[PDB]
């Protein structure tokens, strides 16, 4: 669940 | 992939990846330049090196699988691509939670420009  | 290393961050913080993580500092979720300011941020910065190194993977798609032996996290088998994602990623989030007593509000959405400076991997 994240980033880029 | 960021299905996995997402998961592992909340599991690992207590903390959603993305609000949290996807944008704080200047190289957590964008990263590209400056000086990291501050543990977390250096812990991203370590982490998009660690994604360097694999020019021939692909870190937010492939997924690989992991398990908890008790705190523990411990990267299962799979290709070589897979392995090494995993370790990178097991280290980001122990790296999170090994500076989460300074983790600062002030650094989220922070702003591009006042990212200035080249800082080799």
């Amino acid at each position: 669940v994240i980033a880029k | 992939s960021l299905l996995e290393f997402g998961k592992m961050i909340l599991e690992e913080t207590g903390k959603l990846a993305i609000p949290s993580y996807s944008s704080y500092g200047c190289y957590c979720g964008w990263g590209g330049k400056g000086t990291p300011k501050d543990a977390t941020d250096r812990c991203c910065f370590v982490h998009d090196c660690c994604y360097g190194n694999l020019p021939d993977c692909n870190p937010k798609s492939d997924r690989y699988k992991y398990k908890r032996v008790n705190g523990a996290i411990v990267c299962e088998k799979g290709t070589s691509c897979e392995n090494r994602i995993c370790e990178c990623d097991k280290a980001a989030a122990i790296c999170f939670r090994q500076n989460l007593n300074t983790y600062s509000k002030k650094y989220m959405l922070y702003p591009d420009f006042l990212c200035k400076g080249e800082l080799k991997c």
